[PDB]
RNA sequence: CUUUUGAUGUUAGGGUAUUGGCCUAACAUGGCUAUGACGGGUAACGGGGAAUUAGAGUUCGAUUCCGGAGAGGGAGCCUGAGAAAUAGCUACCACAUCUAAGGAAGGCAGCAGGCGCGUAAAUUACCCAAUUCUAAAGAAGAGAGGUAGUGACAAGAAAUAACAAUGCAAGGUUUGUAUUGGAAUGGUGGGAAUUUAAAACCUUCCCAGAGUAACAAUUGGAGGGCAAGUCUGGUGCCAGCAGCCGCGGUAAUUCCAGCUCCAAUAGCGUAUAUUAAAAUUGUUGCAGUUAAAACGCUCGUAGUUGAAU
């Protein structure tokens, strides 16, 4: 509980949605913040009503404890973050989830292709 | 393709590996300065060498040529922030007149050994590696760490060591507080 | 005068000398005939892999006193049969009369070595399993 | 002539075991500890 | 040497996207060469560079980029803006697969993977997240590319204790070193936080968690060169070591051991090559009475060198 974020080369990103920021999250002693507890911060900070605008990521602790970096990015509504953010990173926030079974077999049935009327 | 992470050889070998005096004189430095190997004392040769080589061809130029009053200037400056010339002898025939002990004056281990801290360079060695010791913010567990004059001043024991407080936090005193506990229930 | 041409524009003679005289050094000549290749077991290269043909003993060179222990080996490679000295104390008997040897160099290039008579090669691996480890024993023993 | 002898002198010398000791020191440890044995006391 | 077979040129053409013997015809007799032509060799792709150098240099450069070339070997085409394309086609040669024997397809010097060759080299891994390309161009593909796996190729950092008591030691009271004993901490094990396309590592925190701190440092040496034993046994010109000189013929400081020491140390040996050491290829910078080396002598073309003004 006794962390200060501060955030640095904040990027307000009208071609996006977007501020950007890089984001530097002092906890003397007491190591380690979970980015849920982050992400809470950052919305008291900046109003932000709610929570999941905002997409935290590249979460580096540095050596010895006590400071920890990152990247803060925070669209202006959930409609831009689920237009452009990639799929991966908004699966990460728990947006949506395809757990899709496609693999690179797929590659192997799509060169299996070798005359075309098939379903099969 | 091969990655361009280039990368160098921070330590030449001696030359002729079995001179009696110079053996000694390195065997002598490692005594002072509590070192692991032959091979700090090569590493800083060569990291002094360098300098010395910079400062020998800013000697070859003339005053007033561009070249070496930039250069030389900036590595007057380098040399002046690691600690190693000061007030009085910085002219750049001075950086020539470095030896082995400016330099490794300036190794963290020393620098703590000298600042209290340590009854020993070995035992301040030791303090560095088992995470204590910061300088300024960070915490360092390598002794070799060069401090510069900078970031002298702000050496101390880190914020989380068990003699920087912050709990015995041991394998050892936490362990014999527990054994404490469990007689006296 | 010096012998040599130094005039300004003398290089050619300079450099036609110096190429033609090169050769007259022997390292040089070693290096850079093509007789190495030809002429040379191993045909530039550390070691090859040889199997025996003959556990043979050498009389050393007069004043020494020794009849040291060699295996004539045939190089897998090359098909060239080759005396190499085998080290350690008892490590003639350590090798097969047919094992897969691998021959190193005795540290001369192809000069022979010390009281030897001509064997310019040193076995320091058997089926595999390392020559020296053999002879510390501690470490390995010889798989078949 | 004999290849009988190969091996001689090393099968005839009798097998004396290594025996315990004090587990040496390393690196820095063994440097000080070498230092101190030439200079420091003795000196 | 080149020239019937275009070698060198001129003319006219043909051809090309355009120039051009590039090809044809006709006509000259040229062109290159001791400043090395033409052959031969290269264990030769070129260059950016690499190693090693005080300075010169010497060697290397398959290999991150640029260029060239090639897709078993030659040759030939089609398509197309661009190919003489090779995961296009035709043909032959050389390999080789299926076949019901009629035919058919095939080309890893893409990625993995396998056999072979060999002294000599990793997974039939996960993904398009990043970097890019292609597309009907966010949204798809990409063994391009990236991420892990193997990895002592190299490169960097860095544990294997430290400290304090007495006991013992030496020095002019302090350093050093045998008993104890509380502190420190990684490693290792398990959770998380994070990381990531998903994991794994990194770091981060929390539980576990050293005293023979068995969480056990090796490698190669101890005659000299060369740092370190004329310590103990064994062998007895044998076995062996020894890069070199040498050691061994019953005191071996050299073999084989044990102990002790020395060096470099998570590394340390051996081999082959290479640079320096090599002013032992000498431009700087060698030597030539006798050590290797002044042509028997003079003339002489190129070559180099050339008074003053
Ligand atoms: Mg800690
Ligand atoms: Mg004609
Ligand atoms: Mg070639
Ligand atoms: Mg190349
Ligand atoms: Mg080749
Ligand atoms: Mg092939
Ligand atoms: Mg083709
Ligand atoms: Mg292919
Ligand atoms: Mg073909
Ligand atoms: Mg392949
Ligand atoms: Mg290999
Ligand atoms: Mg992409
Ligand atoms: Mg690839
Ligand atoms: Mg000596
Ligand atoms: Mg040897
Ligand atoms: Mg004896
Ligand atoms: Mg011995
Ligand atoms: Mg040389
Ligand atoms: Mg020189
Ligand atoms: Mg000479
Ligand atoms: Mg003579
Ligand atoms: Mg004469
Ligand atoms: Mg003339
Ligand atoms: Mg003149």
């Amino acid at each position: 509980d006794q962390f200060t974020i501060r955030v640095k080369k904040y990027m307000s990103n009208p071609l996006l949605r977007r501020k950007q920021f890089a984001l530097e999250i002092l906890h003397p002693n007491k190591g380690s913040v979970a980015k849920k507890e982050v992400k809470e911060r950052l919305a008291k900070m900046y109003k932000l009503n709610n929570v999941n605008t905002i997409v935290l990521f590249g979460f580096k602790t540095l050596f010895g404890g006590g400071r920890t970096k990152g990247f803060g990015l925070i669209y202006k509504n959930v409609d831009a973050v689920k237009k452009f953010e990639k799929k991966y990173r908004l699966v990460r926030e728990g947006l949506i989830d395809k757990e899709t079974k496609a693999g690179r077999r797929a590659s192997k049935e799509l060169k299996n292709r070798r005359k075309k009327v098939r379903g099969t | 393709p091969k990655s361009y992470r280039n990368y160098s050889k921070t330590a030449r070998n001696p030359k002729r590996p079995f001179e009696k005096e110079r053996l000694d004189q390195e065997l002598k430095l490692i005594g002072e300065y509590g070192l692991k190997n032959k091979r700090e004392i090569w590493r800083v040769q060569y990291l002094l060498a360098k300098i010395r080589s910079a400062a020998r061809y800013l000697l070859t130029l003339d005053e007033k040529s561009s070249k070496r009053i930039f250069q030389g200037e900036a590595l007057l400056r380098r040399m002046v922030r690691q600690g190693l010339l000061g007030e009085n002898e910085e002219k750049l025939d001075y950086v020539l007149g470095l030896t082995l002990p400016k330099l490794l004056e300036r190794r963290l281990q020393t620098k703590v050994f000298k600042l209290g801290l340590a009854k020993s360079v070995h035992h301040a060695r030791v303090l560095i590696r088992q995470r204590h010791i910061r300088v300024g913010k960070q915490m360092v567990d390598i002794p070799s760490f060069l401090v510069r004059v900078d970031s002298e001043k702000h050496i101390d024991f880190a914020t989380t060591s068990p003699f920087g407080g912050a709990r015995p936090g041991r394998v050892k005193r936490k362990s014999l507080k527990k054994q404490k506990e469990k007689t006296e229930a | 005068g010096s012998g040599k041409p130094s005039g300004l524009r003398a290089a050619r003679k300079l450099r036609i000398r110096r190429r033609t005289q090169r050769w007259a050094d022997k390292s040089y000549k070693k290096s850079h005939l093509g007789t190495r290749w030809k002429s040379n077991p191993f045909r530039g290269s550390s070691h090859a892999k040889g199997i025996v043909v003959e556990k043979v003993a050498i009389e050393a060179k007069q004043p020494n006193s020794a009849y040291r222990k060699c295996v004539r080996v045939q190089l897998i490679k090359n098909g060239k049969k080759i005396t190499a000295f085998v080290p350690g104390d008892g490590c003639l008997n350590f090798i097969d009369e047919n094992d897969e040897v691998l021959v190193s160099g005795f540290g001369r290039s192809g000069h022979s070595v010390g009281d030897l008579p001509g064997v310019k090669f040193k076995v320091v691996k058997v089926a595999r399993v390392s020559l020296l480890a053999l002879f510390k024993e501690k470490k390995e023993k010889p798989r078949s | 002539g004999s290849l009988a002898r190969a091996g001689k002198v090393k099968n005839q010398t009798p097998k004396v075991p290594k025996l315990d000791k004090k587990k040496r020191l390393t690196g820095r440890a063994k440097k000080r500890q070498l230092y101190n044995r030439r200079f420091s006391d003795n000196g």
